[PDB]
């Protein structure tokens, strides 16, 4: 259940090693995301909803699938982004 | 009476002959030679447009040692190191770590040459080219064991080079691929071409103005005498060139260019570029790390490439546009990750210091000066465990450094991924997954230290078992140059 | 926190106070950390190969090669002082009997025997160069890699003398062909033979210590007798005293490349089986080295004298360190 | 192999021979020997403790320059000179004009006895001293030029012994008569072993740890190198002493040894003492100019008086009270009348320098302080045209310095006059008028500038003729070297 | 106010900015200054009257005698480069012609020729030693006075070669004598009294310009003929390649000496009457030139064709100058 | 008339030259002496007389005689000191 995945954070400078579970939401992928750069070198933007996109195709995923789902590559790059839904 | 060079000077290269109790590719196998299918005779065409003979060389190099390490004894007393900006003395302690192992190893990549050229004149330039390696190695070691006394750091002059600390494995990623683990040809292009003429002989005619401007004449004048030594050895990659290009091999020749080029400029821009524009004080930056390269790098390889009958590199377009982000990019990384490296990272973004940098990089504030202005506020309100992180970064499986780039208002961060035979690659650049790219069997099953971690050779899996296996302990572990003073600015 | 030490940390706790030359020589070739794999790149790139076929395996074996001192404590900068004074010695010598007209009262003869047994020696003398400047790139530590960096850039001294001497010749012999004749002797003269066999078969043995072993001990005694202390005695007996006092000059560079590979040979007999692996390294090469001083000294006045000589002082050379 | 150098250097110095053709008196004029009737064969007991010979001088000699020329090159384009510390300006000023040509003189005297010594060691040890002061006038010429440009003072380092600037009449009226007028055997007591041995070996090593100190390190690897010559050539007097003295001639020993090591302190707390106790700033006093001569002169004398079977000089107690005194006066002269020097002196009387002088030397803020206390009155109060003189003070017909002592609240100053065939002399001390009567006609027409003044030998016979007849233009001539900055403690 | 100059004052408006030699060479001397009392002292001194007589006085003039400059340019620092790496090249060959036994192979007769003719040269080395020493003190420039420094150091190399290898013959042939006979033959020897008679009239010539003219244009080149060239000779031909060599480099130096002394005579050419004055003194000096010559050359082998070759190659230093 | 004397002034440091008139009262001689050392570097004692006395043998002269009876070597030293009297 532990799956490590790589985020690139809307607003960041870098692309951060992030561990998740196979069982996250992308709501909870994101929310692990956030810890790593928001209010480190991010401004909280509490108007918007975290999003997650695979980075390789820009392919956007739903807040509520989970990442068993997801088809990702272990290590896969995802964008984390700030959305109004 | 003594000749003249130039009435001798071509019996010392005339050393060729037509071996007989053991075949040529025997002699010269063409995994150490690169020989390439151009014949011995089409390989005596080499020459070298500086020359110099053995009795110069020992007269003259001798007189540089006296030099330097007359200036060296002369002035230890006085301490200038007790003293010094400690964005400088961290300038130093990097300097010695990554490079004085390196030159050292060089010394092994011109004996390749020596031993494996079939250019004679290449072959006796690389025996002097190992002798100025060999001094190079020397001198950077006897140096700053002056300073072993003063703090651990400076041990990793000798260490940093035998330990598995990310930056160390970004140098050896570099060197090995250049010069430790190529033919004798491709080591004059990659090296003595791409990387000391092309980067290192006018980084060291700028570090050597940096430390007189600093006050450290000792390191002014280590320096500005290594300089010295590099033409009479960085110019063996030029006539290897021209050889290759008269005989049908232009394309091999242009695309180990390309390679040399880029991996050098990632080297280049993690560990010189925030020096410039972060760690030498304000009212010290003659100009900004992009105008150095613009004006001392940039139009030199231009020309160079240009009366070689090359072209420039498919990546030159965005490599111009890399000037005003990648440094910044590495700066922000080895401040934020200061821990994981042996010398104190200069945070460089006080009120005056991001007005120059505004200058220089119009748009900075409103890109890298986001991520600056979270940490401030942090610092400010005694938050400084969110300045230090909790996990790693991103590495590019190329150049063994954090996958980074423009942040804030213009956000651009991009991974070249690649999937190859099973495993899924990280690559920082367009340029650095193409390297991987064109010869996959030189970097297939190499790890980055995320691989490592991931894979779980980090014991405990951890940040603490990460800092042991780089080797690193409090005392080395690096913190902010100036202990957070320019804090104080913003309250 | 650690504590800042007295010296570097990879030398503390030695009870003397590291020399400059332990200080600036040790411990510093870094493909020795990872023997599974040398370089930072893919394991099976062909240099990975190399390094781990010729240094980690060879039968030569230490357990820690780091360990090795040149007794001579050379260092970059004490290089360059010693051999900056004997170059002062050797271009005086060039001046001054080129002042005196010396090439001028040499015999028609010996300037024969010059174009012969001389000048020819650019080859060898460059063959040894490429010889020991492989010793450097191969061997398993950074004070034996020294050694041989000096010793490279004192064949390459030697190269340099010859060549000078060559063209000085040339200018007082143009007759001669001094200069443009010399690859023909080396490639076909009956008496080159020997030694030609014996260094282009010696120059890819790659193992580390089968290559110091053809090379330092076998084929540079066996080079230094015949063409410094045979041909030098016979150079001052026929009146060439320059040439008698170049190879005598040479020859202190060649006691100087006898002096660290004696210590290195003592190095390995700490380890039981090693006189054994160099003694059949030696066994192996020596008969070369016997038929390259056969073909050379015979060819010269008194030549079965100078092979009785050069092939007792090169063994000699040996037995000394118990071999 | 090589002999070891015991086993042949008696042989450099086995030259003597037995003249015929010419007489030994021919030969070895007594007005330019001065064997003093001991004979060849006694003065061979000669035997000089620091050997050397000619291979061992050029090869340690030569690294020396390699060394103090690499320096002052890599240091030059710093331009630390144009923020220094103007006392030390003023120091480097005066070094130079009262020094090169005198140490280029010397030469000279060691030539005296290189010809003129029946000794044949000391005439080889000339032979090096010889060379040692060639090498010392020109190195001391070679490193103010550096300077030229930055302002004419420096042009004195050629002109001022060119000059009738009363300091530069000092200066050779001390070196004619120690080293340039004398017999051989007077030159080695009276030059090497009361000047150098006595007093200018130790005062080099002072002064390259002030200008260490000071921040200036091509002054201080300059006097450095150069005191490490002196032992060399400054051993020569010792061995002559020792002849003298077991050959019957004791009282001619003692008289030259006390008249020599007069006449040096006369010069050397006219021109060193002022220097540490008034131009080396507050905060870089080590010592005293009293305690620095205590702990490294005066011992010294005395223990190698002893050790030579000779006596303390009748003056040694007077001697000991000077030190309190002498270069007090000797500064406050110079410093009043500083338009008459060639580099601007400090005046050092600020009020915290004034409390170091009072612990230094208790009353004198009760004596010496009583005249600054007028002067710095007077520029308080915009009266500058008091602190400059409107007449000559009298001069000492034998050191040609000032007749200065203790002034204010312990009046003390005297005038040692002496009237010889008609004429009044004038002289400082006791020991100065007794130089003078123990050999008048060594002295006796000389004229000092008072001398010359009341003569008619200076026209206009006033202060701006006075100047020009010392070479002395607006430009070179002195002022406070702080442009009397330290006024403002007073208001 | 003065400004600022780029040169010393006395070079200012030379066109060419003044070379190293020239700013620490030139216009030195300060007792020139005040000719009617040289020294800062009574005018009545034995010494101001000593430098006006053999100074001032001098028949040999000239208006600027500070405008002499050495066509070598020496200083002391280049001095001792050059002189450091000349005695590199003679104290290697002491050091490798003696591991070569070199001293060993000379012959008996050729080791008394050696006690006889060469050693007890270490008295006439030191007594040019003194002669050019005494130049330096008396001399009206300062540029002239360094031409003299630099040859007396030259001449105390040479005592130290001669006092070297005197030891080494000793320790050789330890029946002969060297080292302790020399002072018996230089004072007693036929062969040594014409040099010794000339020598010791030299050194009692005061006036500088006939220092100058008897130990530099008459002295030295007789000595250097006699002993350098003649002895030198004759040493190669009889087997003795150390002293060969060791002549022919000391030799060197003697150009140099030669050189300048040539400069000088130039310079004093310019102004009427000097040649005679010149020629005057060479008249005085050069019967015991001669007659040093006679006796120590006829007493070597062929003794007739080196007084005869000394003669004229000593004359013909004397005629290049234009006298 | 004109004659060169040496001061020696009363708490003052330094001899100096001060030429006087033959025809000066000892009270004239003292005041071309202060003129170099009052208010130089000697305060004024108006409560004093200055007097003159050969340095030499310490010969106390009369403020009213004048420099031509006073036996005087040209350059001869004088000190000027402080007096009640
Ligand atoms: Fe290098
Ligand atoms: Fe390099
Ligand atoms: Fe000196
Ligand atoms: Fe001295």
């Amino acid at each position: 259940a532990t799956f490590p995945i790589m985020s690139n954070f809307e607003r960041d400078f870098v692309i951060q090693l992030v561990p998740v579970d196979t069982e996250d939401t992308m709501d909870q992928v994101a929310e692990k995301c956030a810890y790593h750069s928001i209010n480190r070198r991010v401004h909280p933007q509490p108007e918007k909803i975290l999003r997650v996109r695979r980075h390789e195709d820009g392919t956007l995923f739903p807040r509520g699938m989970i990442v068993s789902d997801a088809g990702l590559r272990p290590t896969e790059t995802l964008d984390i982004i700030f959305m109004d839904n | 009476s003594m000749l003249k060079r130039e009435d001798w000077y071509d019996l010392t290269r005339t050393t060729n002959w037509t071996p007989k109790y053991v075949t040529e590719n025997e002699l010269f196998p063409e995994e150490m030679s690169g020989a390439r299918g151009i014949s011995m005779e089409a390989w005596e065409k080499y020459d070298e447009p500086y020359k110099i003979t053995y009795p110069e060389y020992v007269s003259i190099q001798r007189e540089k040692d006296s030099g330097a390490y007359s200036i060296k004894a002369a002035l230890e007393r006085d301490g200038f190191v007790d003293r010094a900006d400690p964005g400088w003395v961290s300038t130093m302690q990097l300097h010695f770590g990554a490079i004085a192992l390196e030159e050292y190893a060089a010394s092994t990549a011109e004996a390749r040459m020596a031993r494996f050229a079939k250019a004679p004149g290449n072959r006796n330039m690389a025996t002097f080219g190992m002798m100025d390696e060999n001094r190079h190695g020397q001198i950077q070691l006897y140096f700053p064991y002056a300073n072993v006394k003063r703090s651990r750091k400076w041990d990793w002059a000798h260490k940093a080079i035998h330990t598995n600390e990310w930056a160390a494995i970004a140098a050896r990623s570099f060197f090995d691929d250049m010069m430790m683990t190529r033919d004798s040809v491709a080591v004059s292009i990659m090296l003595t071409f791409a990387f000391e003429t092309g980067f290192s002989n006018m980084q060291f005619l700028g570090l050597a103005a940096d430390a007189a401007e600093a006050g450290d004449h000792t390191f002014a004048s280590l320096i500005s005498s290594i300089q010295t030594d590099e033409s009479r050895h960085a110019q063996q990659g030029g006539p290897s060139l021209k050889i290759l290009v008269e005989n049908g091999k232009k394309d091999e020749a242009q695309q180990m260019v390309d390679v040399a080029i880029w991996r050098s400029w990632k080297l280049f821009s993690a560990l010189t570029g925030p020096i410039m524009d972060y760690y030498t004080p304000l009212e010290s930056r003659n100009q900004s790390f992009k105008e150095f390269m613009l004006e001392w790098i940039v139009a030199q390889f231009e020309r160079q490439l240009l009366d070689l009958g090359l072209d420039k590199p498919w990546y030159w377009d965005q490599f111009m546009q890399d000037l005003d982000e990648t440094h910044h990019g590495m700066h922000l990384g080895v401040w934020y990750w200061r821990p994981t490296v042996w010398w104190d990272p200069a945070a460089g973004v006080s009120p005056e210091e991001r007005e120059w940098l505004e200058e220089k990089y119009p748009g900075w504030n409103d890109t890298w000066g986001q991520c600056w202005d979270v940490i401030t506020d942090n610092l400010v309100n005694g938050k400084p465990e969110l300045t230090v992180p909790e996990t790693l970064p991103t590495i590019c499986n190329m150049c063994n450094l954090p996958i980074a780039h423009t942040p804030g208002n213009k956000w651009n961060v991009k991974d070249y991924q690649l999937e190859y035979e099973g495993r899924l690659y990280h690559f920082g650049s367009e340029a650095d997954r193409w390297c991987f790219q064109i010869d996959p069997e030189r970097y297939k099953n190499h790890t980055n230290l995320v691989d490592r971690f991931l894979k779980g050779e980090i014991q405990p899996a951890d940040l603490a078992g990460a800092l042991m296996y780089m080797s690193l302990e409090p005392g080395v572990m690096g913190d902010d140059a100036h202990d957070y003073e320019w804090v104080k600015a913003y309250q | 926190a650690l504590k800042p030490l007295k010296t570097w940390s990879h030398l503390a706790g030695n009870r003397r106070r590291p020399s400059e030359y332990e200080v600036v020589s040790t411990n510093l070739h870094y493909f020795t950390d990872n023997p599974e794999r040398p370089w930072e790149l893919d394991s099976n790139l062909p240099m990975q190969t190399w390094y781990k076929k010729y240094c980690f395996d060879s039968p030569l074996k230490h357990d820690d090669w780091n360990a090795f001192r040149d007794p001579d404590q050379l260092v970059y900068r004490t290089y360059n002082l010693l051999q900056d004074g004997q170059e002062s010695y050797v271009q005086g010598l060039f001046d001054q009997l080129n002042d005196r007209g010396h090439d001028q009262m040499l015999t028609r003869e010996w300037v024969e025997t010059l174009a012969r047994f001389y000048t020819p020696a650019r080859y060898l003398f460059h063959a040894l160069q490429m010889g020991s400047v492989y010793i450097h790139q191969i061997a398993p530590a950074s004070t034996i890699t020294n050694c041989a960096t000096y010793e490279t850039a004192d064949h390459l001294r030697w190269l340099t003398h010859t060549a000078y001497r060559t063209r000085e010749l040339a200018n007082c012999y143009p007759d001669v062909g001094f200069g443009k004749r010399e690859r023909d002797v080396w490639e076909n003269d009956p008496a080159w033979q020997g030694f030609r066999e014996l260094i282009e078969k010696a120059l890819i043995a790659w193992d580390w210590g089968e290559a110091f072993t053809a090379i330092n001990l076998v084929t540079k005694p066996a080079v230094e007798e015949a063409l410094l202390q045979q041909l030098g005695s016979l150079a001052q007996s026929e009146g060439d005293t320059l040439l008698g006092l170049l190879a005598q000059a040479q020859k202190r560079d060649a006691e100087r490349h006898r002096r660290w590979s004696s210590a290195l040979v003592k190095m390995a007999l700490e380890k039981e089986g090693n006189r054994e692996v160099l003694q059949k390294w030696v066994a192996k090469w020596e008969p070369l080295a016997d038929k390259a001083i056969e073909a050379y000294c015979s060819a010269l006045p008194d030549g079965e004298n100078a092979i009785v000589e050069a092939k007792s002082a090169s063994r000699y050379v040996r037995q000394m360190m118990g071999l």
